[PDB]
């Protein structure tokens, strides 16, 4: 068949295709995501909408599982292969033991197909990272953050994309653990945290949540402007 | 000039093993100690921002209850590694009723080793540290992408492993014990880290006959190393 | 027998310009009825049909099996299908299985799309293909149908006494044998229109 | 440049360069001959000892292929094996197969559609290897054939593959293959293989004869070089 | 250099490249002499260790009942082709019933190392074998070779600067076939001392000794038991 | 073989597909050929010179059949024409054992187009360098289509490949026209034909098949004879 | 790296804080129309603007051709639009 | 004709060398052999595997 | 022209050539042969010769006339390997054909069946096209004698009296100056024909222990290839 | 033997893939295709490329091909290419029928497609797919559809959609002409008939050149119209006579 290795070790050591393919990574649309102790929340930035056209089809915050939020950065293309495989995978963890689908199981198994995606013949590795968060059983919140590597790393806040320095850096001024001692501020500390991110005109971001027993909701466009405006005036109230 | 991915140097050894050896280099150091009474073990866990949080990450996994391990470099390269030899370990147990002796786990592993090609891709770029009890003593072992096993009383790697190892012969003796060498390791790491040595950084992993197990958890670290 | 696990019967009598197939709908498992509501006969494109009869699953699944290859084959080509392509694909479809059996005996009925003029072939489980003029039978009842459509089959049929031919035929025929029954459905088509009628039968 | 790397390529005179590359090859390595005669088919191998290297009796380059056939293997030495492994099998398929012992014939075509057939693909390389088969059976007599690098498979009364190669096939139209008996020809091949191939470029040497035909009856077999000692005992009376 | 890339492509001149770069894989190997009596035959290694705290990583290691091989240069395919040397052993000793002689073992190691020396994409085994063990006719000491030419010798050493044991043993060629295994054994690794630099010992933890006899089995001796025939040498000259 | 299986075929920096435009000069240095669709059936003529005095023209023939409705020539090369034309003939024979009823000309294009555009991409392959006509008479409209090395595939009334397309495209653009009888087409094809030959032309210079709607008949030189006397 | 919308506002008002065309300028509406290209066409399509009221030699604009000669460098920017996704 | 087909050309002036083997006879009215020779040696080609679909 | 590999595999120039293929038309150009098949009434030639270099060379070996059944015979040009090579692909799918079909195969069928493997060669980029050339003969029911040719293209292909190799590029060009006339073919004519169109070639004169002749005959229809005696006779036939 | 391997899968040093741009490159080549935002109805628009006076047109659609009762699609770029991804696409839904007796929706169609070109650009050492086409259809849940595909295998939802180069200036004319939900099939055809005017550059927009694919739902029909050149040219002329009407205000 296809006979060939693709990912070969350069001689200073590095791997280029995975040391190289996040850069792929580097010019996506950025995500971020905390969480709470209560309720987790992500959300994707940067994305460029079209503004007269079709919306649903372009959401790029899914789910594995109930249990289990999707966000990530990079070309969405190869990152759909690696949803749907998860999908199948973390659905025969549901035949098999009875409890639903612990998030660091998944993501290992995220981690451990894309290692050995880059370890075999003739395949080109993923260029996406991927966050995976999920209040799972017996109600602790935790996440994850993928690699085309394959290192599975629990951060507790996040920032991928362009700019993922800018972001990370901003949210060491967040960490005071007064955020987040309110869901509310949870969410307007994304929305806060994404002021430094792209344009953030109310258009481009997209958030969701989940509250550790709920399916995931999707927030329309009614209370973003209110925490835009609550930030705003917070803002106001800085001077 | 991307030649045979199998090419032999004008040296001349494999050219990919080679350039695989300096892979070792960028990553994270570790210390194994060899004592008479078990095997103590140290890694840095090298947190790279206070986003992260510092007990997920893993440098030591235990293989079976009595064989320890540490790993090194890509760390993802590591984990195939880990949960195949576990599976060689429990298939020994299952043919033979007996605990698989430390110094065979790592035959089992260095067999594959060196599988790359492209009928019958990329060699390892892991560098790992396995320890354990079995009949023969507290056994401290070491093996290398290239599969060239070797026992190893007191072994450093990583980016650390020349100072580590110069520093090291200097310190080490025949009778060593153990509360010795545990608190004779983080002298090295508190010289070898860039960050301050602190409870989120590194982690020791001890396995005696009769300390076991006598596994890893925190607060014990807190005593360690107050007691500098 | 193994063909009188469900009972059943396809009918298809050729008339003058028209032709009407029959076929009965009681679905049961050997002594015990289940409903009255079962199909056997398929729309196949427009102006035509096909009966089918015998164990219900090879019934359901070729029915299936042959929509299948069906659509794709108007999907490959713009026009409709000649029946006696039909029944060849038909004749195919049930030879690929030749050492495992499919356990039905299909009934092809329907017009030329390109003229009216009327067709009529049944085939056997192995697939070997029969082309008459008069009538097709096929179910565990056969000898029934060939006693009544031997006797009341004219050479120039218009619709009404063609409807009443085989009205006759299938309600004495079915009420003969025990295993089916249950109701009667006759689609009469002719050029213009197609046209569904379900009987009077008896209950029993 | 680009035309002499793969075998699969032509080079734009006309010719295959990884063949003429194996021709040469086998160029470097040291003279074997072998001659018929009239009753039987007659080889010799000159071999190569410096100082020390190895026991009486290593790596011999003559080789037993089936109970009548034999090998007379130069240039690389290790693909030589793996041919006599192969003609090894293939008469083993024969024997087996038709029942009767293999005539030479056949064994030469399927020996050497092998050996083109391994210079067709860039899969592989072509071989490295030339060897001599002699035989003998009472209703086919002495056949001797002769197989290159490329694949060219024919038939001589006598051959020589070597380092020094026309200089040890210059003599042999001096004898006479119709009328001499192969009990004088053992010690007729080994004049010149000691006259040939002299001293100053290796200091030592010495001799391998395989010799099959009538006499032994049909099996090939290496002579016993200490019984009648022939060669030497003319060779050291032939210098002058 | 172009036609230095594979094992398919031949040189110009003749000598097909990859074969000479895993000849040099053999000699960077360290040093290993064996040699054989009529009655015996011993193969004498020489260990090297990484640093002074690892221990010194082994040679000479177990085959089978009467085989035994030293090794020089990689180390996988040293237990690639062990563990073809034992399944091949136990092959015929599970079906025929009777130990392998050697002669018709290495055949089997010359058709094993062949095939990955021709096909492409496939590189030779860098190997250094020194074969010893019986059949009915005696002791035999063999040597091997990434381009799988198999030398019959009476002795042979391999790997670093080995050749300068070559010169230590034409000279007592003559005197290596009767005596038995006491000085036999001395006289192997006297060829090892002149492997050394002529400043350093000669220690004992480092030198290994595997002997194969008639009413001895295959046997592998580690720095206690080389310690009673490290005894009794001579000094090295001035 | 080995298992290589890359596709030498790859995309420029522009975007043009690189192998199947050079394919198309190779289609370009081949002989010229031109058929014609007219009302009752469709005439394929070809032209083909024997490079010597030596040579037989009872050999090798250029008009081949797939049924007994359908015709089939090219301009191009003949070594890569008769495997695409031996692998038209096992594939329409599949249509005629499943469906049992003689194949439409509109169905072989189809699946001959996707065995040659499968073939443009699959595992280290040149294309084939065959411009195809193929001609038929079903269900009461005759056909005539052109294939290409691209794998794509035409409807033309009456068009010509091979060398000096453009000069026998522009001489069919006006001299063929709406509606013509069987041996009208012969004429102006012969004609077409006539544009770009060598000084004479016999019965072994051009070769000319027709369909009929009642089935096909490749003609014979007698009449190939009779036809160009009667220059065109 | 490509500017952004605090950069594109910050390069065109700074590179028309000399010159700008019947003054008025507004860059709101500017940068939110045209999503998105280098601040480089920002000045040409400033240059055909009083390039065209030019016709009437210095002051006027006409909506159906202002927006007309946009459409000419609004398409040109929309040709390439996709990549990609870019990403 | 034949001269024809294996012309260059290599046009003008091999006319004049078919001339130019006239005087290489030793004839008084060029034989026939003397043209065919001429024309045949500049320039050769190379055929045919290819351009047969002619 | 040259764009990439096209020097190297068999893909197009921009010019639309494929010079592999053309580079194996000058692969028969180092055999140094000339071989003429003459069709005659009922009759056809092939003539051949051969190059003994060395007195222990056989000339019981090297002869090209290979016989492919009892109706068909061939003779070889290019490179010997391929040549050979060739061969039993045609006797094997010959026998196939006899397996098959259960009548015998005509001489038309088999250069299609060969021109089609041949193209198979030529058409996958990674396999060397084979630089030999085929020449067949051989007899079919009321069509007479047939000639036939395969180039390494992959045409089947056949006339009345053909010709390639080394030469041949003036022996078609005499073939046209003795085809084209007034004669008819009788069977001295046809071997008449076919040595002096080649001694016109070679201009020789030679020897009838060179030429080997192969022919067919409808009385006989079986492929025959001449004794040396008749031969002679042929040749000192033609000296008046 | 893997030196004359032409590397289509691998990543290039700068950020992206080489090959894939390549890939939007020949699309950008040859095609002009187009959906308008329409209730009650979706249409589709065709360029003719060859609009020679010699081909035959007998074979009732150049660039549109009709894939179940419901839906349908619009080749752009290399055609024969999008000749097997009809094939196959026709029996992934076909397929899909016979597993569930039920009509495919369109989403899942679209995905089980461009995991196939995808798992081209992933692995293989292969030329890619060279065809960015778009879809049309109906479906019991969502109602009207229309879908954009790329040889990357991302896929996007539009209402008014760019195939392929020259549609961009046709994506700006279609924001310049922005509605929401007006159809109403004369204004979305008047439309339409607009932006194949005013981008394609031969002037008057002859009837031959353009064609309109449209799709009325109907109970239970579900009509795929193509409407043929007589419904085309009094098109024509409402749209020329509006050209005329709306010139005066000058």
């Amino acid at each position: 068949s296809y006979d060939r290795a693709i990912t070969v070790f350069s001689p200073d050591g590095h791997l280029f295709q995975v040391e190289y393919a996040q850069e792929a990574v580097k010019k996506g649309s950025t995500a971020v995501g905390v969480r709470g102790r209560d309720i987790v929340v992500l959300g994707v930035e940067k994305k460029s909408v079209a503004k007269l056209q079709d919306e649903r089809t372009v959401r790029k915050i899914c789910a594995l599982d109930d249990n289990v939020c999707m966000a990530f950065a990079g070309l969405t293309a190869d990152a759909r292969i690696v949803i749907n495989r998860a999908r199948v995978e973390c659905q025969s963890h549901r035949l098999t033991v009875e409890d639903p689908v612990t998030v660091e199981y998944i993501t290992r198994y995220i981690a451990s197909l894309k290692q050995r995606y880059t370890q075999s013949n003739g395949r080109r590795p993923f260029g996406i990272s991927a966050l995976i968060v999920g209040f799972d059983f017996d109600g602790t919140p935790r996440l994850y953050q993928t690699d085309p590597s394959g290192t599975y790393h629990a951060w507790k806040a996040n920032a991928i994309g362009r700019g993922a320095k800018s972001v990370r850096e901003f949210l060491e001024k967040n960490y005071t653990d007064e955020a987040i001692e309110t869901d509310d501020l949870t969410i307007k500390l994304v929305i806060k945290a994404l002021l430094e991110v792209v344009q953030s005109g109310g258009k481009n971001i997209e958030l969701a949540v989940m509250r550790r027993d709920q399916s995931l909701k999707i927030l329309n466009p009614e209370e973003i402007e209110k925490y835009v405006a609550e930030i705003e005036k917070e803002k106001e109230e800085n001077e | 000039y991307d030649r045979g991915v199998n090419t032999f140097s004008p040296e001349g050894r494999l050219f990919q093993v080679e350039y695989a050896i300096e892979a070792i280099k960028l990553g994270s150091t570790a210390i194994g100690i060899q004592t008479s009474e078990g095997v103590c073990l140290a890694v840095e866990k090298r947190i790279t921002s206070p986003l992260m949080e510092p007990s997920s990450i893993e440098k030591i996994v235990e293989i079976d209850a009595h064989i320890g391990c540490a790993m090194s470099g890509l760390i993802a390269d590591a984990k195939t590694l880990i949960d195949k030899a576990r599976v060689e370990t429990q298939n020994h147990w299952f043919t033979y009723n007996e605990t698989m002796t430390v110094e065979s786990v790592t035959q089992a592993v260095s067999n594959l080793a060196l599988q790359f090609g492209e009928e019958d891709s990329r060699p390892f770029g892991v560098a790992l540290l396995f320890g354990g009890v079995d009949e023969k003593g507290p056994q401290l072992f070491h093996m290398d992408p290239s599969g060239t096993f070797v026992q190893c009383d007191a072994r450093a790697i990583g980016s650390a492993s020349e100072g580590a190892q110069s520093s090291l012969q200097e310190v080490y003796h025949k009778s060593m014990t153990l509360k010795e060498a545990i608190k004779s390791s983080l002298i090295i790491l508190k010289q070898v880290m860039e960050e301050k040595l602190n409870a989120t950084n590194i982690e020791l992993a001890t396995v005696q006959p009769g300390q076991n197990f006598h596994m890893f958890t925190k607060e014990e670290l807190e005593e360690v190393i107050k007691d500098i | 027998s193994i063909m009188s696990y469900n009972g059943g019967a396809v009918m298809a009598m050729k008339g003058k310009n028209c032709v009407a197939i029959a076929a009965d709908r009681r679905f049961g498992i050997q002594a015990q009825m289940v409903t009255t509501d079962f199909q056997k006969i398929f729309p196949m494109g427009d102006r035509l049909y096909i009966g089918l009869a015998g164990l219900a699953t090879d019934v359901q699944t070729v029915a299936q099996r042959l929509k299948f290859r069906l659509n794709l084959y108007e999907l490959k080509e713009g026009r409709q299908i000649k029946p006696y392509t039909l029944m060849s694909m038909v004749a195919n479809l049930l030879y690929e299985k030749r050492f495992g059996p499919y356990y039905t005996e299909p009934v092809i009925a329907g017009l030329d799309p390109k003229t009216f003029k009327p067709f009529i072939c049944s085939l056997d489980l192995i697939g070997c293909p029969m082309v008459t003029d008069d009538f097709v039978v096929s179910g565990t009842c056969a000898e029934q149908m060939y006693g009544m459509c031997e006797s009341l089959w004219e050479p120039n049929m218009d619709p009404d006494h063609l409807f009443e031919t085989i009205s006759q035929a299938m309600l004495n025929a079915v009420d003969r044998d025990a295993v089916s029954g249950m109701g009667v459905i006759v689609h009469i088509i002719e050029k213009d229109k197609i046209t569904t009628r379900t009987l009077k039968a008896r209950m029993d | 440049t680009g035309y002499d790397l793969s075998a699969s390529t032509f080079s734009p005179d006309g010719r295959v360069f990884q063949v003429e590359y194996a021709m040469k090859a086998v160029e470097n390595s040291s003279t074997a001959i072998g001659i018929r005669c009239k009753d039987g088919v007659v080889f010799g191998v000159e071999k190569l000892v410096l100082s020390k290297l190895y026991e009486e009796g290593s790596n011999k380059r003559l080789f037993n292929v089936d109970r009548h056939v034999g090998m007379a293997v130069a240039g690389l030495l290790a693909d030589a094996r793996s041919l006599a492994d192969i003609a090894r099998e293939e008469a083993s398929n024969f024997r087996s197969n038709f029942g009767y012992n293999i005539p030479l014939k056949h064994l030469a075509d399927r020996v050497a559609m092998y050996v083109h057939a391994y210079t067709l693909y860039s899969a592989v390389r072509p071989f490295g290897c030339s060897f001599m088969l002699g035989s003998y059976s009472v209703n086919d007599g002495a056949q001797l054939y002769m197989i290159d690098p490329s694949g060219v498979s024919y038939g001589y009364w006598g051959c020589a593959i070597g380092k020094a190669r026309q200089a040890a096939k210059t003599e042999i139209e001096k004898l006479q293959m119709k009328e001499m008996t192969c009990r004088d020809i053992v010690k007729e091949v080994a004049k010149i293989i000691y006259i040939v191939h002299d001293e100053v470029k290796d200091k030592a040497f010495e001799l391998e004869l395989s010799w099959v035909g009538e006499l032994t009856n049909g099996r090939h077999e290496i002579v016993p070089k200490d019984i009648r000692e022939e060669a030497e005992k003319y060779a050291k009376e032939s210098l002058k | 250099n172009q036609y230095d890339n594979d094992v398919t492509v031949w040189s110009p001149q003749g000598r097909i490249h990859q074969i000479e770069y895993a000849m040099e894989a053999v000699k960077q190997g360290s040093a290993t002499v064996g040699l054989k009596s009529k009655t015996h035959a011993v193969l004498v290694a020489l260990k090297r260790a990484q640093s002074e705290l690892a221990a010194h990583q082994k040679k000479i290691l177990h085959v089978d009942n009467h085989i035994g091989i030293s090794i020089a240069g990689l180390t996988a395919d040293a237990r690639l082709l062990c563990n073809f040397m034992r399944q091949e052993c136990l092959d015929s000793r599970f079906v025929f019933d009777r130990p392998l002689p050697v002669s018709r073992l290495v055949s089997l190691i010359g058709s094993k190392t062949q095939i990955p020396t021709q096909r492409y994409g496939r590189r030779p085994y860098g190997v250094g074998l020194l074969i010893a063990g019986y059949d009915d006719m005696g002791p035999h000491i063999f040597q091997t070779c990434p381009s799988a030419n198999y030398f019959d010798c009476r002795a042979m050493s391999i790997g670093a600067r080995s050749q300068s044991a070559r010169t230590y043993l034409e000279r007592h060629m003559s005197e290596f076939m009767e005596c038995n295994l006491n000085e036999l054994v001395k006289h192997g690794l006297r060829a090892l001392r002149e492997t050394l630099p002529a400043e350093q010992d000669l220690t004992t933890k480092n030198v290994s000794i595997g002997i194969v006899g008639k009413d001895l089995e295959f046997t592998i001796y580690d720095d206690d038991d080389v310690s009673p025939f490290l005894e009794g040498l001579e000094e090295r000259p001035q | 073989e080995r298992g290589y299986s890359f596709s030498l075929t790859t995309f420029s920096p522009s975007g043009k597909l690189v192998q199947i435009e050079y394919a198309l000069a190779a289609v370009a240095g081949g002989a010229p050929s031109v058929g014609i669709k007219a009302a009752n059936g469709v005439v394929l003529a070809t032209e083909k010179k024997q490079k010597s005095i030596l040579y037989d023209e009872r050999s090798v023939h250029k008009v081949e059949p797939i049924t007994k409705h359908i015709g089939l020539v090219y301009s191009g090369m003949g070594p890569d024409y008769r495997v695409l034309v031996h692998r038209a003939r096992k594939l329409a024979q599949q249509y005629y054992l499943v469906y049992q009823e003689p194949i439409p000309t509109a169905q072989l294009v189809q699946r001959v187009a996707s065995v040659m555009q499968e073939y443009t991409q699959s595992g280290g392959v040149r294309p084939f360098g065959v411009s195809l006509l193929i001609c038929g008479w079903n269900e009461g409209r005759p056909y005539l289509f052109q294939s290409d090395p691209s794998g794509a595939y035409f409807a033309w009334k009456a068009t010509a490949m091979g060398k000096n397309y453009v000069n026998g495209k522009t001489f069919l653009e006006k001299r063929y026209n709406e509606d013509l009888e069987l041996e009208d087409a012969i004429h102006t094809a012969i004609l077409t034909l006539k544009e770009s030959f060598e000084g004479q032309m016999t019965e072994d210079n051009i070769e000319v098949g027709i369909c009929n709607e009642a089935g096909f008949r490749r003609l014979t030189p007698t009449e190939v004879k009779d036809y160009l006397a009667a220059i065109a | 790296p490509l500017p952004d919308e605090k950069t594109k506002k910050r390069i065109f008002q700074i590179h028309t804080s000399r010159m700008t065309l019947a003054d008025d300028v507004t860059l709101d509406d500017l940068i939110m129309a045209k999503d998105d290209l280098s601040g480089a066409d920002i000045k040409a399509i400033c240059t055909e603007a009083g390039l065209m009221a030019l016709r009437e030699r210095r002051m006027k604009v006409t909506n159906e051709d202002f927006k007309k000669s946009k459409e000419n460098v609004l398409y040109k920017k929309q040709e390439g639009t996709p990549e990609g996704l870019y990403l | 004709a034949r001269p024809d087909k294996i012309s260059g050309a290599d046009i003008n002036s091999i006319c004049q060398e078919s001339g130019m083997l006239a005087v290489r006879e030793n004839r008084y009215i060029v034989l026939a052999k003397d043209f065919e020779k001429a024309y045949k040696t500049v320039i050769k080609k190379d055929e045919q595997e290819h351009e047969f679909y002619k | 022209s040259s764009a990439g590999f096209d020097r190297h595999i068999t893909i197009f120039s921009p010019e639309g050539r494929l010079y592999q293929v053309e580079y194996a038309f000058k692969a028969i150009n180092q055999g140094g042969l000339t071989s003429v098949a003459v069709r005659g009434k009922d009759c056809a030639v092939i003539v051949t010769q051969k190059k003994v270099p060395d007195k222990l060379l056989d000339s019981s070996t090297v002869t090209h006339l290979f016989k492919i059944t009892e109706n068909i015979g061939c003779v070889m040009t290019g490179m010997t390997a391929d040549s050979r090579s060739q061969v039993q692909r045609a006797r094997y799918e010959a026998a196939n054909w006899k397996y098959k079909y259960g009548y015998e195969i005509p001489v038309d069928m088999l250069c299609k069946r060969i021109a089609d493997i041949s193209q198979v060669y030529t058409q996958n980029a990674e396999m060397r096209p084979l630089g030999c050339c085929m020449i067949l003969i051989g007899i079919d029911e009321e069509q007479g004698p047939q000639v036939y040719k395969c180039d390494p293209a992959g045409y089947y292909c056949g006339f009345k009296a053909t010709a390639a190799g080394v030469k041949q590029t003036e022996s078609t060009s005499f073939l046209e100056k003795k085809v084209k006339k007034k004669f008819d073919w009788t069977f001295e004519q046809t071997v008449e024909t076919a040595i002096t169109c080649l001694s016109t070639v070679l201009s020789i004169d030679f020897k009838p222990s060179e030429i080997e002749v192969g022919v067919v005959t409808v009385e006989n229809p079986k492929f025959r290839i001449l004794t040396e005696a008749e031969i002679d006779a042929h040749l000192v036939a033609l000296a008046e | 033997s893997r030196r004359y391997d032409s590397r289509t899968t691998i990543f290039s040093p700068e950020g992206r893939l080489y090959q894939v741009e390549y890939a939007m490159e020949a699309i950008g080549h040859a095609g002009t295709c187009l959906g308008i935002l329409a209730n009650d109805g979706v249409l589709l628009a065709a360029e003719r490329r060859n609009i020679h006076k010699l081909l035959d047109e007998v074979f009732f659609s150049e660039k549109i091909y009709k894939l179940n009762e419901d839906m349908a699609c619009s080749v752009a770029g290399i055609t024969s290419d999008a000749n097997v991804l009809t094939n196959e696409l026709r029996l992934i839904a076909q397929r899909y029928l016979l597993q569930y007796q039920e009509p495919i929706p369109c989403e899942q169609l679209v995905t089980a497609l461009c995991d196939i070109k995808q798992a081209y650009t992933q692995f293989g050492g292969k030329r890619p797919f060279g065809v960015s086409l778009l879809y049309i259809g109906w479906d019991k849940h969502y109602g009207f559809q229309l879908y954009q595909s790329d040889p990357s295998g991302n896929y996007g939802g539009w209402k008014a959609t760019c195939i392929g180069n020259n549609s961009a200036a046709a994506v700006s004319m279609l924001k310049q002409d922005y509605k929401e939900g007006e159809m109403t099939l004369k204004s979305a055809l008047a439309l339409a008939i607009k932006v194949l005017n005013k981008t394609m550059d031969v002037s008057k927009l002859s009837a031959e050149k353009v064609e309109i694919a449209t799709l009325t739902r109907e109970n239970g029909k579900t009509v795929i119209r193509v409407l043929k050149q007589k419904e085309v040219e009094q098109l024509i002329k409402k749209h020329e006579e509006e050209e005329a009407k709306a010139e005066r205000e000058k």
